[PDB]
């Protein structure tokens, strides 16, 4: 057996969100029910509902209001709809199989996960800026450099240094909503005597907006 | 409704100990229970169901025990594998109810930060924003304070913080401080300095630049 969620990744505030599970491997009309949980961010989870093979649906009653849990038999897919959303609704849906009855035991067991996020941001590109060290702050034999990923929604971003050959002392910070857009900053580390000697860059990807951007660290001077 | 309560909230581990999470319900459940674990940046998956039957696949140094409102899921000989999340379900009762998590990161020796200071980009400031970086870098224990000071006296707003999970190959932490000024306020100051407090040192490293 094999659950997929899928569905839009932003929903805005005060509508409605919606998410499909497809199962394959098994049948929904058959046995178990069909169950939708999340994961709010600070990881917390929390059980939203089920539909069970014979289309009888329970509800946490904390979701009573704004859920409704429906299925097509056709496709072997069930669905989520959550209405009248805000923020704390943000969160990481996941669908999943459990046993109805008591007897026969049946382990519970969940799909993938997907984020939804809610929000009334535009899609906006990155601005892109870097890091280097106050001329001269103290040298040692390594020195470490950064870029500042401002202003950018949705996410994800993803930054690389010198494409991929700098792979070791590298860290990318995750990112922080600042004023309805996201922020972050990766941090990349090298001998001092390769700096600026050897030429360090770092790519930022935001595929969202079809955006690639270089910024070549340079010493400040 | 059920209320479940785990612990510990977090525990740092060695690879060959023993470790024991502990679930609380608020009633008997009747090992309607079921443990679930959650590999970092990963999904959910049971390992557990019925407080003690242990899904296949699911390795043998796993196993769960317990009755009535007390169980409890041990590792016999941690692996790297194991560090994650781990979450206990009730499911005798609707709402079904989760654990807040208990969260298995790996021990080490102690590490001081390196931090460096950022300032503002020419490009930024064409724009008319100021953003000052700090890092605080691949420290141990997780436990790390920071302070901003502008000529002498502390800043609080205006200040977003960023912390990475547990390094999986070096099991260090790292944090990113940044204070976002506008131009015109970060102008009219000279001295900009970033603190990082840790259990390494008795007085904090600090890092400085001045405008000129």
């Amino acid at each position: 057996v094999q659950l997929q969620e899928s569905g839009p990744g932003l929903v805005k505030p005060s509508q409605s969100l919606s998410l499909t599970c497809t199962v394959t491997g098994y049948s929904i009309t058959s046995d178990y029910a069909w169950n939708w949980i999340r994961q709010f961010p600070g990881n917390k989870l929390e059980w939203m509902g089920y539909i069970s093979y014979s289309g009888t649906t329970s509800y946490n009653p904390s979701l009573k209001s704004r859920i409704s849990i429906t299925r097509d038999t056709s496709k072997n897919q069930f669905f989520l709809q959550l209405n009248s959303v805000t923020t704390e609704d943000t969160a990481t849906y996941y669908c999943g199989r459990t046993g109805v009855y008591r007897y026969p035991e049946r382990a519970p067991y969940w799909g993938q996960g997907t984020l939804v996020t809610v929000s009334a941001a535009k899609t906006t590109p990155p601005s892109v800026y870097p890091l280097a060290p106050g001329s001269a702050a103290q040298t040692n034999s390594m020195v470490t450099l950064g870029c500042l990923v401002k202003g950018y929604f949705p996410e994800p971003v993803t930054v690389t240094w010198n494409s991929g050959s700098l792979s070791s002392g590298v860290h990318t910070f995750p990112a922080v909503l600042q004023s309805d857009l996201y922020t972050l900053s990766s941090s990349v580390t090298v001998p001092s005597s390769t700096w600026p000697s050897e030429t360090v860059t770092c790519n930022v990807a935001h595929p969202a907006s079809s955006t690639k951007v270089d910024k070549k660290i340079v010493p400040r001077d | 409704q059920i209320v479940m309560t785990q612990s510990p909230f977090s525990m740092y581990a060695t690879l060959g100990e023993r470790v024991t999470i502990t679930c609380k319900a608020s009633q008997d459940i009747y090992s309607y229970l079921s443990w679930l674990q959650q590999k970092p940046g990963k999904s959910l998956k049971t390992l557990i169901y019925r407080a003690n039957r242990l899904i296949t696949g699911v390795p043998s140094r796993f196993s769960g025990s317990g009755s009535g409102q007390d169980y409890s899921l041990t590792i016999s000989s941690l692996e790297y594998e194991d560090m994650g999340i781990y979450y206990c379900l009730q499911y005798d009762e609707f709402p079904y109810t989760f654990g807040g998590g208990t969260k298995l990161e790996m021990k080490r020796a102690d590490a001081a930060p390196t931090v460096s200071i950022f300032p503002p980009s020419s490009e930024q400031l064409t724009s008319g924003g100021a953003s000052v970086v700090c890092f605080l870098n691949n420290f141990y224990p997780k436990d790390i304070n920071v302070k901003w000071k502008i000529d002498g006296s502390e800043r609080q707003n205006g200040v977003l913080n960023s912390w990475t999970d547990q390094d999986s190959k070096d099991s260090t932490y790292s944090m990113s401080s940044t204070l976002t000024l506008t131009k015109d306020e970060y102008e009219r100051h000279n001295s900009y300095t970033c603190e990082a407090t840790h259990k390494t040192s008795t007085s904090p490293i600090v890092k400085s630049f001045n405008r000129n």
